[PDB]
């Protein structure tokens, strides 16, 4: 099915007037493959996956030069935004940037992204047409006008529709064993007596990849959201993911309830029932 | 593979 | 300035078994800004040598980190994750529960 390449950049000015933190992470789908972290005293773009580590010194020198260029960009951006918003240097502020591309099962371009937040809220985003900007507030209007006058969108489209897709395809071919895998969830149900009057049924999904999954409860084959709880999907630490969903049910009624698991790695959706 | 160009807010 | 409080999950990488080597995880998500203090506790005391993932963020711009350490669980030993963030007036402690 689909694949994506994404870069996530975080830039944090510190209380007072010293050096900001800069971190850059790259993903293909839910697999981290590169990092650069000023709080780790990084000097180089560093590999996080076997299939990227096999690239030669040319690749690694090139990625190192470019990540240092991105760092210097965000250094300027922190100063620019203090100016746009009339903020002192005493405060700590955050710039985030995300860009990348999605490809379909045919490995053709579907979508590109290039978007920013400032202090936890949208700042500016490239629209899906890759020609126009959404500016969240009056200050992001300044960036929009500058980027329209400077024709920035046309240079980003060339990368997002061309280079980005071409390198994702190389990564998918080189990493095929890792990136083109699906690990189906290992599923089970638990039962915890809350009182004599209620039980918790907890439906588990473990060691799945990719992260995308749906756990849903039914009662007598009808959708059930009342008295349910569902945790954020979480990383196991070995490149797979976990999730659970739970429902609190009256004593004696356990058999009414079914858990439904959907995941790209399953040949068909699963149905789980509590088995005395 | 990172973008080659630099654009400033 | 939008601030968001972290969601905390404490869990093991593998199903827990006494005297089997495993990883204790503390996953913090949904938080802003990114500065956060995460300690892993054994019997109420900070584990010195803990590892973490590289800071990244979700579509809504909220951050996520995984803190982890290699450990061998036993019946007696208790583990928790202690989290402080500008949104929290004091550290929040989430106990590890083998069935969550």
């Amino acid at each position: 099915g689909s694949h994506s390449m994404r870069y996530f950049f975080t830039s944090v000015s510190r209380p007072g007037r010293g050096e900001p933190r800069f971190i850059a992470v790259g993903y293909v789908d839910d697999t981290q493959f590169v990092r650069f972290d000023s709080d780790a005293a990084s000097q180089r773009m560093e590999p996080r996956a076997p299939w990227i580590e096999q690239e030669g010194p040319e690749y690694w020198d090139g990625e190192t030069r470019k990540v240092k260029a991105h760092s210097q960009t965000h250094r300027v951006d922190l100063g620019t935004l203090r100016g746009y918003y009339n903020q002192s240097e005493a405060g700590s502020h955050t710039v985030q940037r995300m860009y990348g591309c999605d490809v379909g099962s045919d490995w053709r371009f579907l979508r590109g992204y290039h978007q920013y937040a400032y202090d936890g809220k949208d700042y500016i985003a490239l629209k899906e047409d890759l020609r126009s900007w959404t500016a969240a507030d009056m200050a992001a209007q300044t960036t929009k006008h500058k980027w329209e006058a400077a024709h920035v969108a046309e240079q980003l489209r060339a990368y997002l529709e061309g280079t980005c897709v071409e390198w994702l395809r190389r990564y998918l071919e080189n990493g095929k064993e890792t990136l083109q895998r699906t690990d189906a969830p290992k599923t089970h149900m638990t039962h915890h007596a809350v009182s004599d009057h209620e039980a918790t049924l907890r439906c588990w999904a473990l060691s799945f990849y990719p992260a995308e999954i749906t756990l849903t409860w039914q009662r007598d084959g009808e959708d059930q959201t009342q008295d349910t709880e569902l945790v954020e999907t979480r990383p196991a630490g070995d490149g797979t993911f976990q999730k659970w969903a739970a429902v609190v049910v009256p004593s004696g009624q356990e058999q009414r309830y079914t858990c439904h698991v959907q995941h790209e790695g399953l040949p068909k959706p699963l149905t789980l029932r509590w088995e005395p | 593979y990172l973008q080659l160009r630099t654009f400033l807010l | 300035m939008i601030q968001r409080t972290p969601k905390i999950q404490v869990y093991s990488r593998h199903p827990a078994e006494n005297g089997k080597s495993n990883f204790l995880n503390c996953y913090v998500s949904g938080f802003h800004p990114s500065d956060i203090e995460v300690d892993l506790l054994k019997n109420g005391e900070r584990i010195e040598k803990v590892e973490h993932s590289d800071l990244s963020f979700s579509k809504d711009w909220s951050f996520y980190l995984l803190y982890y350490t290699e450990f061998t669980p036993t019946e007696k030993d208790e583990y928790a994750c202690r989290v402080n963030h500008v949104t929290l007036s004091q550290p929040k402690i989430v106990k590890w529960d083998r069935d969550m």
